[PDB]
């Protein structure tokens, strides 16, 4: 019922995983589903970020990679789905 | 900022406090200063720092943040089409 | 590896030295909820690191400078006297 | 005491301040003076930078701008003296 939006970069992260490691892409897909259902609790250890990231949340895709998002009553928006070096 | 001597006497309600208002308490001593925070707030802090500590990751993320704040770059996807693709 | 609020309070003097010496935060559990005690210096140093990286343009300009510095081809010398003359002193 | 080197962008930062606010350039000069005599203590709340920035230090020029530098036994190098948005 909550719609899913992507920032362009988050979308490219998703594309990247579809080709790079598809289980990671399935992880992300499961995470998104659970976020949509209720954005602030559940799997992947959701954390309310601080400081300049206040209002944003992260869930763990991997021990390394994080899905960072924002959520309202009508929509959830994905910001990133890959950790960069 | 409180001295280590009072923090030791008052540790219990200082733990209730940091769990109530989510502000770190700074403690001073001769062995060095310490910060006391709630476990929840510490986890949120460590994750915030984790996202921001790699300069490349900080840049991409905060650029995403800036465009999200301008509210006109995001586009839609259904979770079914996502499950579709990841299959 | 967490300790009780009872133990933490008992040992708080040496705990403060410990978290500062091993640079390792300790988690504390209690009936009111849990807490974490850590080095104030490490806390401040990470906040400051994160302050520098949290603006994309700043992060970019800084790492470019850091990259040049590692190569060590671009840097040049000035005396503080020179700087003082140009700035009209120091303050 | 120690000799002072500038990265070209930190030199441009100083020039920038000479033209926009000479008082700020005087604070920068004061900090560099302190740094060459005693690298890691003094005014500006000197902080050891962490992670990838490990080995560098920051001092406050004001609540916003930071002088970031590296110091050795013989020399000190300035990398930046301005915060950018």
């Amino acid at each position: 019922v909550r719609s899913v939006n992507f920032d362009p970069d988050a979308w490219e992260d998703f594309l990247f995983w579809l080709a790079a490691d598809r289980k990671t892409a399935r992880r992300i897909t499961r995470l998104i589903g659970e976020i949509q259902r209720d954005p602030f609790s559940g799997i992947g250890k959701p954390e309310p970020l601080q400081g300049e990231l206040s209002g944003y949340w992260s869930r763990r895709i991997d021990d390394e990679h994080r899905l960072v998002y924002r959520a309202g009553d009508d929509e959830v928006t994905m910001l990133k789905a890959r950790y960069h070096y | 900022s409180i001295s280590a001597s009072e923090a030791r006497q008052r540790l219990f309600p200082l733990i209730e406090q940091v769990n109530t208002d989510h502000q770190p308490v700074r403690i001073t001593s001769r062995a060095g200063d310490a910060v006391l925070m709630s476990a929840d707030d510490y986890d949120a802090w460590q994750e915030t720092v984790y996202l921001l500590r790699s300069p490349e990751n900080a840049r991409r993320l905060m650029e995403a943040v800036a465009r999200d704040k301008a509210g006109h770059s995001a586009f839609t996807k259904s979770v079914d089409e996502l499950r579709e693709m990841a299959g």
